[PDB]
């Protein structure tokens, strides 16, 4: 499912033409604080909820079930310690 | 586990080697020496720590040589073969206050008490742990808290319950330097000592990490650089489409 | 003809690093597998140099280990490169296949790769785990102690078997000397698997972040992809500098520092962090063997992704639940990791157990069930 | 010559004799007869004190 | 198209052992390749578990070979094993290189695979000599000595370079600890060198005893070298059999029993067996740097035999002259290997230079003018 | 070198173990120990061999329990540290006659005996050269021969002059099972003992041996017929050319 150069395995291409500039003469940097700050923004944007989400959840769980760890082992929790053994 | 179970979280000090460059302070490392060499010393071994290792860091190579001398270490058999003593050596180890565990056990109603060459490393809290622990010790135990008979109540130890009676009182050393021997300044010598003794290529090791931090900080911003430089031709590139 | 192309040896390296075709678009998380490379060469230059200064025996194995801290010169550096490289050996193997379980890596034609790269990463956790018993402190004796058990657990044989890997009635000198050379010898055959892997992969070639053929747009190697590779060099040996130079126990156990003492028992004996996940699906199953092949098969699950994930098209980047469903089963692995180092003590109990099912039923219930729905919706969406 | 350990006091120039080959050295360690080579090599040494050399 | 075939990694197998096409005549002495596969695969086996008992300090080396000798289950005879087969390695390796020069394996088009096999002759040089002082018995240590000064010749940094070999002032514990640690990588190296220069063979083929091309006639190497081989490894084994069991320490020092003394210096320091006639070469000139260059001009000579050769026939089936020069220059170095183990004195001190003098000349002079002139004889002969 | 540089070469004597399929003679090995014990035993440490190395070879479990609960050993030190002695195990090690080299060579005028457990393996000739030394005392040494102080002539012993004096004399030890005590018989028994302390796998490797000889063999042979099989059709192939 892969050739090498000159016969990739690429369907046949025909009427694209596809140009650039040298690096020498192009500015590396041109953009930079736009993507920065704009392009960063929209693409942590639509993703936040999918890590949000889960992070948000496991996170709450976690601080739930060590709370509730700690209290056990309190003399207040005594008498649901020895229930939950 | 109960808070008891694990032992009281000892508090963060400001010791002067914490912060990225930070070194030991050496006047605290020699009077820390002292306060092992007075008072830990009868219980407690250095067994990691050779004579030379003191020099340049707490001490000359004359005062080194001369706590080394007055010591007595076993020599090669002599011609018939029989043992015989020497002087010691900068080479020679610092040695400890027992010939086996089980004299230690004895001194010690029953409680082994640990080599401290790598008790900084080898306890959570490190410094702060050894500060806390020697200074910890309540004049009453908690109302309620039973001690099993030869342990001595102190809340950073695991349990309560520990085999060391407090050592540390006022002036128990006299430091060479003037430096008023106070429990609190005994402890926070002794503390940053050991921790020197556990980690003696600290110093060292931080002035080459910020050499390092430097270096590849540079070499991380021109590689940016590079990389986009090299790569704006494939970011630049433009199509014209004319379907066939 | 070039030479680079010409010469059958210089021609397989061109193959691998020069003018091997590469999609234009990898991201950043393709930089993990160049990584990986590098923690192997460092594993390898630090663990010789090791070797040259370490004693096996138990009697001056933990002692050889704090002559190379305080004699050896730099010895304080190598033992903590050391140390700490394993720790990012486990991290960038980690991300290595998160990132092929997100971009479905595991799909037809990249069946062969992800296999033995399953396999891979089962010689990599014991490689670890026998270097971390040469230090021969209480974690490396305790450690050792109660993960070799587990053997006994295969039935009838079990027990003989454990007898034969210590080389004698409990973990001591023959078993240290034994994880020695076998500590050696492991990271060779992971280096060869680690070739195996990128050869088979090479028929395919890289697949990339849009899951679609590459074979239209291709880029060499090199440049782009060797200056691309530096800047996480630099930002892995910026990470590296701050644990080695600046905090090189954070990431350890302080037990490890006291000799190993048959006789006492250390307060919890925990693997190292990168084994806690496993852990926690062992304690899960109540039963010895039933935790331990649970835990067998946490890893060796991952041998049917290709033929559970039933979707038409490869990988999440255009799939909204199966991004959400990859996120939880991300953070539930961690959640494990969590778990498997806290004390087995109310309500985490219960907790572990839960998060073991959410493990398992990702692979055998949620990935077909949505990927069978989302190939619908990708159908019905649109027409 | 080939390096055993000259038996001291020994020799026919009262220094040292080689049992191996029978060569003597003198008391300076010169060597004298046998089929030795060379005179028995000085380390470098210095008198850090009177009643002590380091070698 | 045939899984074995269709395949990548299956593939590649296939083209090394199965459908790698041979020449159909290939003679008893094409046989060595696979001996020498098989000794490095029983040194690896051997090495490894040795290692698994050995102990590299100082104190406790020569007591953990005796621990394996006498208490370790069949320890005797993975000891005897794995030096009988360091051995068996060098007799095979000397027969290889000895086919390779008469039959003219180093000509174009094989001055690649013939050029990394050099470099593999010096890797199992140094690999024995490793480890053969791990032992620490006499003639280990005061072997280690002796070949390790000869690197003080090196002008200006040569003495400084041994202390940073030895790691300290003379051979001791530090030596001891790092010869551990590069014995065991170097097979591993030396396993990379061989399949390199069989890779780099591959674009040829295998050469055959009439020196002509195969390509006419060729034979796939299952079955037929498969089961040729079989022949030469029972051989093998049978000679392995004789010394393993039956003479384990014939072709030993016996000081080697004795542990390293500093203090006493054995009656006559030699190299094992299979290094003495580069000692006898060294001896020849009297100069120390000048016998350390002879004596690896020795071997770096070997790679000058594509160029003085000027044959246009490969290989010395049909040459009458060149038969009887390669049967003195083979007998010339068995005569050098046995003069490397004699006294230093007359005559054998003479004798020795004149024998140097003749392994050069077969490069320099004899070679280039015996096979100019036979080009000529072929010639004429046949008008 | 002069052929006294080198000593005499020892004569081959037909030893019961010479033999592809010959074990020692067992007997030879029990009447060997007692030799060892009752008078090499005086300079001589056997240090790698244990008690438990002679059961089933020269001597019974219950024989050699004996012989180790007759010695004292070190034991792990009492409750207060205190060093303590133990009856020794079938475990220990038979133990040496001197602390230290020091006192072994101030015992035998400067010369250190070796060690006898490799001995056999440590010197040309083994068992042949171990016999032919402790019967080659000649009652004069050859005239013009000058020996330094301490030293006995000797053939055998490279240079002529040993540091030990002849020991074995007609009946120094009297054997249990009745047989003549001849300086050459105890020479032999106590050779063929310590060819058994050097090599104790003898006899097993010489069996195992035998079965890989006869199993090799026999692959050997079929390896050849199999070989033979599968080649003869290129071996048989004919050829028919006509010219195009
Ligand atoms: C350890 C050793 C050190 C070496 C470091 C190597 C790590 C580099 C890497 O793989 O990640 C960089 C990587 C940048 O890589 P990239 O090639 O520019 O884009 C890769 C993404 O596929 C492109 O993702 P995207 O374009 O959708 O951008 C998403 C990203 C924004 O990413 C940006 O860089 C912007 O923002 C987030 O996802 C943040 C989540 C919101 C939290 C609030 O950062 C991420 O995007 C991480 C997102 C993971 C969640
Ligand atoms: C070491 C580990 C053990 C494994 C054993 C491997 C050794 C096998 C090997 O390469 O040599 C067998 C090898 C038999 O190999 P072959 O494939 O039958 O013939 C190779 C030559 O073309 C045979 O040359 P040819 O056809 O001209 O026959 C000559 C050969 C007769 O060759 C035999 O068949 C024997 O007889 C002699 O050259 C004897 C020299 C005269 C002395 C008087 O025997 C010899 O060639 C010995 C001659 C060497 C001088
Ligand atoms: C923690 C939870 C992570 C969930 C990630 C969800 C996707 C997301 O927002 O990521 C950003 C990006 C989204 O990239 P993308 O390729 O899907 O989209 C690029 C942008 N578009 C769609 C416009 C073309 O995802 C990645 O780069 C994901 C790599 C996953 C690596 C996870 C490592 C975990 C290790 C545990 C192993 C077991
Ligand atoms: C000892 C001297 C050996 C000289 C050999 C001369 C040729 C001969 O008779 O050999 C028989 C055969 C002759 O075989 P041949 O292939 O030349 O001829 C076969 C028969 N005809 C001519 C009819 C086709 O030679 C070999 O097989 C030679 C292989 C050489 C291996 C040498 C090992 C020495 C190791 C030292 C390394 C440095
Ligand atoms: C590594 C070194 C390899 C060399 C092997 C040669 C002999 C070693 C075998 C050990 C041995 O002494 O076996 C003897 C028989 O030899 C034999 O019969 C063995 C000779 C067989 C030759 C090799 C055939 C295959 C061996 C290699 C394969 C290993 C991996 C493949 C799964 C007798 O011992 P015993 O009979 O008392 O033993 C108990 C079972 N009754
Ligand atoms: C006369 C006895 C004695 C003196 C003096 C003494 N110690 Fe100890 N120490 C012990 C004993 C006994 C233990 C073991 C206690 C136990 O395990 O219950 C111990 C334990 C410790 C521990 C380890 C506690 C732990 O976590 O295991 C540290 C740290 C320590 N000592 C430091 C010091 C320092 C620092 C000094 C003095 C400057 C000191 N000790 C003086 C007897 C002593
Ligand atoms: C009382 C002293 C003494 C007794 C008894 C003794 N030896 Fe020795 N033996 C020595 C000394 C001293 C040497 C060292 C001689 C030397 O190196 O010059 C030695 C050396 C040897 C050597 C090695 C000679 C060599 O090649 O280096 C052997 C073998 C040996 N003894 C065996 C025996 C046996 C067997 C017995 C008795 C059955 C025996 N010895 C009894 C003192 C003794
Ligand atoms: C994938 C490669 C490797 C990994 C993941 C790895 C992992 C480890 C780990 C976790 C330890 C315990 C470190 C400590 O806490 O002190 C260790 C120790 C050690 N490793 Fe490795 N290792 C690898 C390769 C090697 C190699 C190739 C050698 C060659 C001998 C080696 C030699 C050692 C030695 C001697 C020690 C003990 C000394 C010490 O603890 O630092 N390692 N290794
Ligand atoms: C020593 C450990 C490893 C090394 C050095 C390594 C190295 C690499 C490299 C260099 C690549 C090509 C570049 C890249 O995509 O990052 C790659 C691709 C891959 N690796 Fe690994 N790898 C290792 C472990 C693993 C593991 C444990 C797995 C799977 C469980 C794995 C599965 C793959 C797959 C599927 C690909 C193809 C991904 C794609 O391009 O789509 N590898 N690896
Ligand atoms: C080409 C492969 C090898 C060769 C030629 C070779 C050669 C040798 C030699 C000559 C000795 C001295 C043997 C003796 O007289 O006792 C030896 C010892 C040793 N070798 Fe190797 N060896 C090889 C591979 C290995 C490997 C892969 C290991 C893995 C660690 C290894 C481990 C050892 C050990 C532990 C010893 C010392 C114990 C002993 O002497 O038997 N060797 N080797
Ligand atoms: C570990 C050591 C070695 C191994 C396992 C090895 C293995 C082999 C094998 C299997 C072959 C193909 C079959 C044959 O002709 O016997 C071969 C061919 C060859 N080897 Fe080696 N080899 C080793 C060392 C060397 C050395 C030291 C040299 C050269 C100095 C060398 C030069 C060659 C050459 C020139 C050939 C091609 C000969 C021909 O077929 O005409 N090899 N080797
Ligand atoms: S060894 Fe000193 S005289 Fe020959």
């Amino acid at each position: 499912y892969m050739g090498w150069w000159g016969h990739m395995g690429s369907p046949p291409q025909k009427g694209i033409a596809g140009y650039t500039i040298s690096p020498f003469a192009a500015r590396p940097f041109a953009g930079v604080v736009h993507a920065a700050i704009f392009n960063t923004f929209r693409r942590t944007k639509n993703q936040a909820l999918f890590v949000i989400l889960p992070v948000s959840f496991f996170y709450y769980v976690w601080t739930q079930a060590s709370e509730k760890n700690e209290w056990l082992y309190t003399k207040a929790g005594r008498h649901e310690l020895a229930k939950a053994l | 586990m109960t808070a008891a179970e694990h032992g009281l979280h000892p508090a963060e000090y400001p010791w002067p080697q914490n912060g990225m460059l930070s070194t030991f302070d050496h006047a605290s490392l020699r009077r820390g020496y002292q306060v092992y060499k007075e008072v830990c010393a009868a219980c407690h071994s250095l067994d990691r720590i050779a004579w030379r290792n003191l020099v340049g860091v707490t001490h000359t190579t004359d005062e080194a040589k001369a706590f080394a001398e007055e010591l007595e270490y076993d020599d090669e058999p002599d011609d018939e073969g029989n043992p015989r003593k020497r002087p010691g050596k900068l080479a020679d180890y610092i040695p400890g206050p027992y010939p086996n565990e089980q004299a230690a056990r004895a001194a010690n109603q029953g409680a082994l008490p640990p080599d401290l060459s790598l008790i900084a490393k080898a306890r959570h809290g490190g410094a702060d742990y050894i500060f806390a622990l020697l200074t910890g010790y309540p004049d009453e135990p908690p109302a309620g808290v039973v001690l099993a008979p030869g342990m001595n109540y102190n809340p950073y130890f695991p349990g309560g319950g520990i085999g060391m009676a407090r050592t540390l009182f006022d002036g128990v050393v006299e430091y060479e330097d003037g430096t008023p021997a106070t429990t609190s300044q005994m402890a926070k010598d002794v503390a940053a000592f050991l921790t020197w003794a556990a980690e003696p290529e600290h110093d060292e090791r931080k002035k080459l990490g910020l050499k390092a931090i430097i270096v590849i900080s540079a070499m991380l911003g021109l590689s940016v650089y590079i990389k986009k430089f090299k790569w704006s031709p494939i970011k630049n590139r433009k199509f014209i489409y004319n379907p066939p | 003809m070039a030479l680079r192309k010409k010469n059958s040896l210089l021609n397989m390296a061109n193959s691998y690093v020069l003018d091997s075709p590469q999609p234009s678009n990898l991201n950043y998380f393709w930089n993990f597998g160049s990584l990986l490379a590098l923690c192997l060469v460092i594993q390898l230059a630090t663990g010789i140099t090791l070797a040259m200064h370490y004693t096996s025996h138990a009697s001056l194995a933990f002692d050889s280990v704090e002559h190379i801290m305080r004699d050896v010169n730099f010895g304080w550096f190598i033992r903590y490169a050391h140390a700490n490289t394993a720790s990012f050996f486990f991290i960038c193997i980690y991300a290595h296949m998160g990132r092929n379980i997100y971009y479905g890596s595991y799909k037809t034609p990249r069946v062969l790769p992800w296999s033995i790269g399953v396999i891979i990463f089962l010689l990599l956790i014991i490689t670890a785990f026998m270097g971390y018993v040469l230090v021969f402190g209480q974690m490396s004796l305790w450690g050792a102690t109660v993960i070799c058990n587990l053997v006994s657990a295969i039935p009838w044989l079990g027990e003989d078997i454990v007898h034969f890997l210590w080389g004698g009635f409990s973990v001591g000198n023959p078993t240290l000397q034994r994880f020695f050379a076998l500590h050696y010898l492991m990271p060779f055959v992971l280096a060869v698997f680690a070739l195996l892997h990128l050869i088979a992969l090479h028929t395919a070639g890289s697949s990339n972040p849009l899951g679609i053929t590459s074979n239209v747009d291709k880029l060499s190697m090199h440049p782009y992809y060797s200056f691309k590779d530096l800047i996480t060099v630099f930002a892995f040996l910026l990470m590296f500098t701050l644990f080695v130079f600046f905090s090189p126990d954070k990431l350890g156990h302080p037990d490890n520092y006291i000799p190993a003492n048959p006789m006492v028992t250390p307060a919890s004996i925990v693997p190292e962090w990168y084994l806690l996940p496993f852990y926690a699906i062992l304690r899960a199953i109540p039963d010895k063997l039933g935790g331990v092949i649970a835990m067998v098969a946490a890893i060796l699950i991952l041998l049917i992704l290709p033929i559970v994930d039933r979707s038409i098209i490869r990988g999440n980047a255009f799939k909204p639940i199966s991004k959400l469903l990859f996120g939880f089963f991300i953070c539930n692995f961690l959640l494990l990791g969590v778990l498997g180092q806290v004390h087995i003590e109310p309500p985490f109990i219960v907790l572990g157990q839960i998060c073991t099912i959410f493990y398992f039923s990702y692979f055998l219930i949620l990935l077909p069930m949505v990927s069978t729905i989302e190939n619908i919706f990708f159908y019905i969406g649109s027409l | 010559h080939l390096g055993c350990v000259p038996i001291g006091e020994a020799g026919d120039f009262g220094g040292w004799f080689c049992p191996c080959h029978g060569s003597h050295y003198d008391i300076s360690g010169r060597i004298r007869r046998g089929p030795a080579p060379l005179n028995l090599e000085i380390p470098e040494y210095d008198f850090a004190d009177a009643e002590t050399l380091v070698i």
